[PDB]
């Protein structure tokens, strides 16, 4: 009986939700298939198929009625007669002209008026249709559970809690039906807004036509009269205001359109995944606290800390045992047998400096009595466990938590289909979860390092959610773009890139050199060149290329902003103490080697440009250089070579080949042209 | 978000239901009400018809929202 | 250069093996590179022809080829055109250093240098690269001796390699250089003698056939050559296939370089300058060379080629060869017209060039109740066949691994000398040794053979989409394939677009179009029925399946019931697509026992002992799922990549389908006369055009493919290969879970470390210590594969026109990586917009100059226009776009502040439309999109569509003139104009429209971005007649809007805050609003009042918080509570603190403040 009615709901749920999206560029209609034999609309044009019946009736087969509507005869203007004078005829040549741009405006207005009445209440009558077929369907899938809870042979006295099952699961069907009906309602408004723009204004522009030549004509004749008046010079003006404002077609302006496309996008964020959210874990002003404000019974332990995180502070679980948050559970976080839910948080894992808690799970968050939901660490791994009095899921993340990177780990629970896991937005692993059922206890929300071997571990949390809802792959990627809104340049850690703070430099190619100078006196040039690679030893014995190798070269500003780094900021990077720039004479005009201050014997234009032409959550950014009139605009890249008797080496050089043909180089290429930025960051060390 | 609602089914309240007629009286009061652009309602042909009375522009007008 | 005397370069010696006539004949070469010579005659070795059993489906073996003076100069120029291009990019004159100094080691007995060619004395070669052999499209390395090609000593191979003709595997040509870099790679192996001695073979494909379950194993050598993506699946991090030869060829480096280390290095007199070439040689690690595969040059030389089985995917086909003028169709730069545009010619000629197809597995549909016969071709590469031994009893190896053998460096090439190995002279003089021992140079090969079926396979649909005869004939296109195989009417087509076929139900060239308008109409219509049938697709609710493509069904053969594709793929399951291999391993994996090792450290070194062999057996496991991955990649993924390849060629058949039925078209009109010369040039013009348009959307049907094929081949290897393998891991976790407590066991009372840590730490909990397994990895394997089948043309920005100024000098460029060479003057000035830099049209006579040499706009092409504008003074009537040649294109004007865009096609249809919206001084996001899809001009201003009106009758308006951009009558600021490729919609036009505030900076009333310690006029955005003024008529001095206004005198609001730094107000900062004055007071909060208080340490801070929907104006809000215009009293509205209310989930206009 919970078997049953959980495939009852999986297959309600996937049925309804059943999309045809043809594919014409803008209309891309998600119709909906099942309306052909839920209700008799398409039979008679095509029988036995309603997404090819709209293919060849837009409205026509979804309509009972089409109008052919008619508007009146639109007589022309005309203007007055009298003994008129020069500054007031031409002030009645702009109203006539004013006039008949509002006389356009109000025959549109007529016709849509005619649409909404004739045509959009259709559409809202066939809505109110489907919600009474849908209703009625799930009305009988009601009374058919019901039935058989009735006859519950199998048990005495247990059936309240199948009692409560089905009120749930009939809760589980109202909202698969609301969900069926905001996509049939977006596939009809779509194609009654398509009618209404193109078979309904080109019927009233002929008229509408015709109505301006006769405006023209008159108009035209009242300037052969009154020319005197006016003067040859504002005769002209008007004359020529006429002919051109009188030959043209007012277009239609459907921004004040009932139900828009704009409307439905504005706040689509908002109605689709903050909507749902019951707790938001985060930092604000300095303290801890329920973004999303739900509840405010959250205590944290005396040895949690607020560090410097993805956008604002971070929580930091020392895993000292007494670095205790915990957040009592209300009706908001207790979560039944049929309640899809999400739970989507930051993490900044650091790099395991010492070797004595590989193989020791040890939990990150936890709502478990022996039944319920955990989130835990191993080595370097982010395992999710859901454990019901007897069924379990352990879904386990592949790697690279543990790099001390900001990952964006979201865990999508729908109770009927399955547990998905993404980290940054891509999906890691499905499971079935239908075989799950109870997994509340009313034990607070804990989040805790217990069973740590290591007492100085920690850990960086940022913005720990949890939704009501199921968020699909669409919702995932659009929460992860969400993060990113601002057009921040993020260091290799994923923190925002400031202004007055060291970085170590180094290409996504060529991993492990950092940059560093050497002076060619003979040239008497600074030249910046990528320096010897060198490896760090991880504690499994594991080799990884160095992030802290070469010199810090620090971000600035000519007015030295002390801001965050943006998109297209105008930057001066500063190495050693020495700016760097690309030559401002003919002298380097061989690949454009980047130097710097060091060395005054030429000319260097410092200014650089911090750019991401690539997606926005990139760790790494490219570095566009100046346009002097020597040296075309490019991209600050690296080529090894050896170009005299010095030693062979990496030479940085601007590249103003790379970034006028940018964006037809495949992805490999892009990696000559990318810089990390590395942070001395805690939780990353070699030591 | 929690409620378990069975239904949507909302009841109007009395303040806004006055407050309706009360923007009637600002239009008659200023001479505003004008009743030649109405929904007629009444359509034989197709013969399957809601069958309502006529729906005054300025009815709807007066409402708001998506109807005006 | 054919004909130089001798000397140098040129010289004349004798050949190694003998000609075929039994003697050793001489012949003279030309030296394009240091050590590397060419000689453009047909090998000596191989026959000029042979047999036809002895022939290869695929050849030429045409004799009289290459036999002439124009030839062989037509040979070597090809050459210098290939090595060139090799050499233009760095990573390829690298491999060019490589070789010159890859000398194999010198012969012993006073360092005798290896074999080279006599001259009647010793010229040194690398590598000698002649012309092809007996069989022309087959390029092979043949190593002049391979037993010490093996041993490491080395070997100078020789290259029978021919340039000119080509494959095509799609729409589009292959570079001849992946061809010459992979004989040099070859022979790269051969110099360093790493050859895998062609018996260390690896799996590659599922034999394509019918009655076989056989594997085609590849060679080691030719699997790491090409690599693709079916080399990184056994190339990662833990090695598991790595077996003796990856050892033995490391090993026997390392005493070779350290044989050379001690002995040569010490510098005898006999060894003349081959230190520097041999320190080189011996510099370079064989770790390097084996990650230098066929994808990554392709990448280096940006070409697109098939990475998903790079060996195998060009043979699944008829062998069609295109013959390639190299002085003309083939430059420095590669392919003159780019990779798809190359329009080669055949090299199907009659007398020379018989290209000798035998088809292996001939495949005859049979159909017992209708006389049906229906014959078609199977093609397959010439990899060898072996059985499933391989991974029958592949043994894994415990204690080998991780220690690297194959890494794939991101840096290919990259850790040599260039110049310095340039600059070392060129080995002459001293003399050479020749033992040539004896290459294979006989073989034969089987031959077709014929086999039944009693379905009609895919083959058999793919030939039936197929035209096959004249132009001078009708087409007729069916659905029902019965009609198609049964060749009862030679012209019926068989068709899985059923929109198409209504199309073509009623469709006359007599009588259907009569008109050039009805012309361009149907040939609209195609385009737009096309696009719906195969762009069309449905969700499922299988899952790991976003989306089901549903015309795969009609088109393959697969799953092609009477019940839907998408119904039938529901009960048949995934593993319907596929024939299911029975006999599939899944690896034991067992685990060896734990050793009684003893050192009295600690308590007998149990935790390091323990730790490593805990690492081992995570490692083992993780070698199992890698040799799993391996397996589903050759068994399984081998068919779905089959069906994306079939796909393509089932849409390029349809596509060509509908262009040979407008062909058809434009010959009733050229023979009948039915059309003048002008019009008549439009039409095949346009037609012309009308190619690349079908190929748009026939590649974005198969991205649609793509994807959805590895969602299927990804749940095959999620619940049928992989939950086989974790059954055996946790039978073998259970073994490695009882070993290690049997071993713990040691009676020395240490009860504490045993139960605590030893027995949890290094001791698997479950199965989810193990599992490896994510979808991300197994998408970047198998995303684009087999990428820009049709057209390398996208959804792209052909125009962004960025800017930039210098001292008093300005640039505009193309941003759009199109590099358009963009004209204009340089009195135009640059400066500060709308999170950009505009440029300010000011006087007529300045202009910008756009090229439209690549911007095509024709009828079936649609594009959009966005741009930010500002009209900086007040005019009534200027220009601001203008593409017209003789009253034809399109063009976009001001006309009494209202937008003006009219354009007209060279038919005379003209459309005009007049937004009335009335730009006033402000900046505006105006985007307007013509999509000629669905004929739909729509307009987006700041992110809202606002017009959509119909464009239906207006047909191509392609003009040569570029597009120029003046205004004409006074001074706009324009900004950020760009023109894509594709016609943008709503949500992407919101979403550019946003990004464009992503730097959160608040912004006044005209748009511009609001500043600190800049004086502004202050509105409530209610009331924008009356300006907010202090009231000073009082003792309670304060600010509020006045409605007598019997004097005015305006008062001005700065932004100030108490650090004078910023300079740019971003959103969501502490601040305070200063009144201009002699006092010059600031602004507090006394009773919610807003009164002035003089003094910087009284003012109160307020937050200014902004709202996208207007952008324009801010809010001062100070905690939940947001400055308000109080209800009139006295004529003043004065400005109160008001807790914040809002409406429509924004608040009310009063809260919001605009500066002027």
């Amino acid at each position: 009986f919970y078997q049953w009615l959980r495939s009852i709901v999986k297959d309600f749920s996937d049925e309804t939700g059943k999309i045809d999206v043809i594919d014409k560029s803008s209309d891309t209609l998600a119709i909906v298939p099942y309306i052909g034999p839920l209700l008799n609309i398409g039979n008679d044009i095509r029988h036995g198929d309603f997404v090819g019946a709209i293919e060849l009736a837009g409205i026509t087969a979804l309509l009972e009625y089409v109008p052919e509507f008619t508007i009146p005869i639109l007589v022309g203007l005309e203007v007055i007669g009298g003994e008129l004078a020069r500054e007031q005829v031409e002030a009645i040549v702009n109203n006539a002209l004013d006039k008949r741009d509002q006389k356009w405006a109000e025959v549109y207005n007529i016709t849509k008026a005619q649409w909404w009445g004739t045509i959009h209440l259709q559409i809202n009558t066939r809505l109110a249709h489907t919600y009474k077929a849908l209703s009625r369907q799930a009305n009988a899938i009601k009374m058919n559970m019901e039935f058989q809870l009735a006859n519950y042979k199998g048990n005495i006295d247990d059936k309240a809690k199948i009692k409560n099952a089905i009120s749930e699961t009939e809760i589980l069907l109202n909202k698969s039906v609301e969900q069926a009906m905001k996509n049939t309602e977006k596939f009809m408004i779509k194609l009654s807004n398509s009618y209404l723009t193109k078979e309904m204004i080109p019927k009233v522009q002929d008229n509408l036509k015709n109505f301006d030549l006769e405006t023209k004509k008159t108009l035209d004749k009242f300037i052969k009269e009154k020319e005197d008046i006016l003067g040859t010079n504002l005769s002209s003006s008007l004359r020529r205001k006429v002919s051109i404002r009188l030959n043209k077609n007012i277009a239609f302006d459907i921004n004040d359109i009932p139900f828009s496309e704009f409307d439905d996008l504005i706040n689509q964020y908002k109605n689709e995944i903050e909507d749902y959210e019951v707790l938001n874990l985060g930092a604000e002003d300095g303290k801890i606290k329920d973004l999303s404000g739900t509840t405010s019974d959250i205590n944290i332990g005396s040895d949690i800390e607020l560090a410097d995180g993805r956008e604002n502070k971070a929580i930091k679980i020392k895993g000292s045992e007494n670095s205790t948050i915990k957040i009592a559970m209300n009706k908001y976080l207790r979560f039944s047998a049929t309640d899809n839910f999400s739970i989507s948080f930051w993490i900044k894992h650091p790099k395991p400096t010492n070797l004595l808690n590989n193989g020791i799970e040890y939990t990150l968050v936890e709502n478990f009595n022996q039944r319920g939901w955990k989130i835990s660490i191993q080595d370097s791994k982010l395992i999710w466990y859901l454990r019901d009095h007897n069924n379990s899921i352990k879904i386990v993340t592949p790697d690279y938590i543990a790099f001390n990177g900001w990952n964006l780990i979201t865990i999508t629970n729908n109770r009927s289909k399955g547990s998905i896991v993404y980290v940054n937005g891509s999906k890691i692993e499905e499971k079935d979860i239908s075989s799950i059922w109870n997994t509340e206890v009313d034990d607070p929300i804990i989040f805790r390092l217990k069973n740590n071997r290591d007492t100085q571990a920690f850990t960086l949390l940022d913005q720990f959610s949890i939704y009501r809802k199921e968020l699909n792959q669409n919702e995932v990627v659009k929460l992860y773009n969400y993060y990113f809104n601002s057009n921040y340049i993020r260091d290799i850690w994923g923190n925002p890139l400031q202004y007055n703070k060291k970085y170590y430099l180094q290409t996504q190619d060529k991993p492990g050199k950092g940059l560093i100078r050497e002076y060619w006196s003979s040239f008497g040039y600074d030249y910046v060149i990528l320096s010897d690679s060198k490896t760090i030893t991880f504690p499994n014995n594991i080799r990884y290329g160095a992030l802290y190798n070469g010199s810090k070269v620090l971000i600035k500003n000519s007015k030295k902003l002390d801001g965050l780094v943006r998109n297209k900021d105008f930057i001066q990077l500063e190495i050693d103490g020495y700016n760097m720039g690309i030559s401002a004479d003919r002298f380097n005009e061989d690949t454009n080697y980047i130097g710097t201050t060091y060395g005054t014997t030429h000319d260097l234009t410092t200014d650089f440009e911090i750019i991401q032409r690539q997606e926005k959550y990139r760790n790494y950014c490219q570095l566009k250089t100046p346009y002097n009139i020597f040296h075309k605009s490019g991209l600050m890249s690296t080529e090894t070579s050896k170009p005299t008797f010095h030693d062979y080496r990496d030479w940085v050089y601007s590249s103003a080949w790379y970034f006028q043909n940018y964006e037809n180089l495949n992805l490999r290429k892009h990696t000559k042209t990318n810089w990390y930025f590395i942070p001395k960051d805690e939780g990353w060390d070699e030591d | 978000i929690v409620n378990k609602f069975v239904k949507r089914e909302f009841a109007p309240d009395p303040a806004s239901t006055l407050m309706h007629e009360l923007v009637h009286v600002t239009h008659n009061l200023y001479g505003i009400s004008n009743r030649n652009f109405y929904y007629n309602f009444d359509t034989g042909k197709i013969e399957t018809s809601r069958q309502q009375n006529s729906l005054i522009f300025e009815e709807l007008l007066t409402f708001g929202g998506i109807d005006s | 250069i054919d004909s130089p005397i001798d000397n140098k370069n040129i010289i004349e010696f004798i050949t190694f093996r003998t000609d075929t006539s039994g003697i050793q004949k001489k012949i003279k070469a030309y030296q394009i590179a240091k050590h590397i010579w060419v000689v453009p005659e047909r090998y000596y070795a191989e026959p000029l022809n042979i047999s036809d059993e002895y022939k290869i489906d695929g050849g030429i073996y045409n004799e009289n080829y290459l036999t002439t003076d124009k030839e062989r100069q037509e040979y070597l120029d090809a050459i210098c055109i290939l090595f060139k291009r090799i050499n233009n990019v760095i990573e390829g004159k690298k491999l060019l250093s490589l070789l010159s100094s890859a000398s194999p080691f010198p012969f012993k007995d006073d360092t005798n240098k290896y074999l080279l060619k006599e001259a009647l004395k010793f010229f040194t070669s690398n590598i000698i690269l002649f012309g092809p052999g007996t069989n022309i499209s087959k390029n092979q390395v043949l190593p002049l001796n391979g037993d010490d090609a093996t041993s490491g000593v080395g070997s100078v191979s020789e290259i029978c390699y021919n340039p000119f003709f080509t494959k095509k595997f799609g729409e589009y040509s292959l570079d001849p250089v992946i061809g010459l870099i992979e004989c040099l790679l070859k022979s790269l192996y051969n110099l360093y003698g790493i050859k895998v001695s062609d018996d260390i073979k690896i799996p590659y494909k599922l034999q394509r056939a019918l009655n076989t379950d056989k594997y085609s194993y590849i060679n080691l050598e030719e699997a790491l050559i090409f690599g693709g993506n079916d080399y990184k699946i056994f190339t990662e991090k833990p090695y598991w296939l790595s077996n003796d030869y990856f050892l033995k060829s490391l090993n026997t480096f390392e005493e070779n370089k350290a044989k050379y280390e001690k002995d040569l290095k010490n510098d005898p007199n006999l060894n003349n300058e081959l230190n520097q070439y041999l320190q080189q040689k011996y510099s370079f690690s064989i770790s390097k060379i084996w990650s230098l595969n066929l994808t990554a040059f392709a990448d280096i030389f940006n070409i697109n080629i098939p990475t998903s089985f790079l060996a195998s995917i060009t043979f699944w086909d008829r062998s069609q060869y295109y013959k390639i003028n190299y002085p003309n169709d083939y430059n420095i730069d590669g392919f003159v017209n780019g990779q798809w545009n190359t329009n080669l010619k055949n090299i199907e000629k009659d007398n020379n060039f018989i290209i000798f197809d035998k088809p292996k597995q001939i495949i005859t549909y049979i159909n017992d109740i209708f006389n049906l016969r229906y014959t078609s071709n199977l093609y397959e590469d010439n990899l060898d066949i072996e059985s499933n031994n391989y991974y029958l009893n592949f043994m894994f190896e415990y204690d080998k691994g991780n220690n690297f053998t194959i890494n794939q460096y991101k840096a290919l090439l990259d850790t040599l000398d260039n110049d310095f190995i340039d600059s070392l002279p060129p080995i002459q003089g001293m003399n050479a040794q020749n033992k040539l021992t004896s290459l294979p140079i006989i073989s034969k090969g089987t031959d077709t053979e014929n086999i039944n079926s009693e379905l009609l396979l895919p083959i058999h649909y793919l030939k039936s989409q197929t035209y096959n005869l004249d132009m001078y004939s009708s087409i007729k296109f069916t659905t029902n394939i019965y009609e198609v195989v049964s060749e009862k009417n030679s012209e019926l087509v068989y068709t899985f677009l059923p929109h198409i076929n209504e199309i073509m139900e009623n469709y006359s060239i007599n009588n259907t179009i009569k008109t050039e308008e009805e012309f361009y109409n149907w040939m609209e219509n195609l385009f737009i029925n096309y696009s719906i049938d195969i762009l069309e697709k449905r969700n499922s609710i299988i899952p790991g399946i976003t989306a089901v493509l549903p015309w795969i069904g009609k088109a393959l053969n697969i799953l092609n019931t009477n019940n839907d594709f998408e119904e039938e793929l529901q009960l048949s399951g995934i593993k319907g697509l596929i024939k299911e291999y029975e006999n599939f391993i899944i690896p034991d994996m067992i685990v060896p026992d734990i050793p009684l090792d003893n050192m009295p450290r600690t308590y007998d070194d149990i935790d390091k002992k323990l730790s490593e062999i805990y690492t081992k057996n995570k490692f083992l496991f993780l070698k199992g799922y890698y040799f799993i991955v391996q397996e589903w990649w050759t068994t399984y993924y081998i068919q779905f990549i089959e069906l994306k390849y079939l796909c393509s060629g089932a849409i390029n058949k349809q596509q060509q389908l509908l262009i040979t039925v407008l062909e058809k078209q434009l010959f009733y009109f050229t023979n009948n006369g039915l059309f003048p010369f002008d019009a008549m040039e439009r039409m095949i013009n346009e037609f012309n055009r009308s190619i690349d348009i079908f190929s748009r959307i026939s590649q974005q049907a198969l991205n649609n493919v793509d994807i959805f094929i590895n969602e299927c081949a990804l749940f095959i290897f999620n619940n049928e290969v992989y939950p086989l393998f974790l059954n055996n891991v946790e039978n073998n976790i259970n073994k490695a879970n009882d070993n290690v407590l049997n071993y713990i066991n040691k009676a020395t009372s240490l009860t504490e470390e045993q139960i605590k840590e030893l027995t949890v730490k290094y001791t698997f909990s479950s199965i989810a210590e193990v599992e490896f397994f994510n979808e991300s990895y197994f998408k970047k394997i198998t995303n684009m594969d087999i990428k820009n089948i049709l057209t390398n043309i996208k959804n792209i920005n052909n125009l962004i026109l960025s800017g930039s100024q210098i001292n008093d000098d300005i640039t505009i460029f193309d941003e759009s990586g199109n590099n358009l060479n963009i004209k204009f003057d340089p009195s135009i000035r640059i400066v500060d917009g709308h999170t950009n830099v505009a440029f300010k049209l000011d006087k007529s006579s300045q202009y910008i100059n756009i090229p439209t040499e690549n911007i095509n706009f024709s009828f079936m092409e649609s594009f959009s226009i966005d741009f930010w504008l500002k009209i900086l003074d007040s005019t009534e009537s200027t220009t601001l776009l203008n593409c017209i040649e003789d009253d034809i294109g399109w063009k976009l004007s001001i006309q009494n502040n209202n937008l003006l865009w009219e354009m007209k096609d060279n038919l005379g249809n003209n459309f005009t439309s007049l937004f009335t919206f009335n730009i006033n001084n402000i900046w505006h996001n105006i985007t307007l999109s013509i999509d000629r899809l669905t004929n739909t001009f729509n307009c987006f201003l700041d992110g809202k569509l606002i017009n959509t009106d119909n464009i239906s009758n207006i047909f191509s308006l392609e003009t040569n003139t570029p597009i120029e951009i003046q205004s004409d009558n006074g001074a706009i600021l324009l900004e950020a104009f760009s023109i894509l490729n594709y016609p943008l919609q709503q949500q992407e036009v919101l979403n550019r429209y946003r990004e464009a505030f992503s730097n959160n900076y608040t912004r006044n009333y005209y748009g511009d971005i609001l500043k600190y310690n800049e004086n502004y006029q202050l509105y409530n955005k209610t009331s924008p007649d009356k300006e907010v003024k202090k009231v000073f008529t009082n003792d309670k001095d304060y600010i509020a809007i006045e409605y007598n206004q019997n004097t005015n005198n305006p008062t001005f609001f700065s932004l100030i805050q108490k650090e004078q730094s910023k300079i740019y107000v971003e959103e969501n900062d502490e601040v305070y609003i200063c009144v201009q004055g002699d006092p010059l007071n600031y602004i507090t909060i006394d009773n919610n009042q807003a009164v002035l208080t003089k003094d910087i340490n009284l003012a109160t801070s307020f937050k200014l918080k902004t709202n996208l929907n207007k952008p324009n104006s801010l809010i001062f809000s100070e905690n939940s509570q947001a400055l308000r215009l109080s209800n009139r009293l006295n004529d003043e509205n004065y400005i109160l603190l008001d807790l914040v209310s809002k409406l429509d989930d924004e608040p009310l206009n009063i809260f919001y403040w605009e500066f002027i």
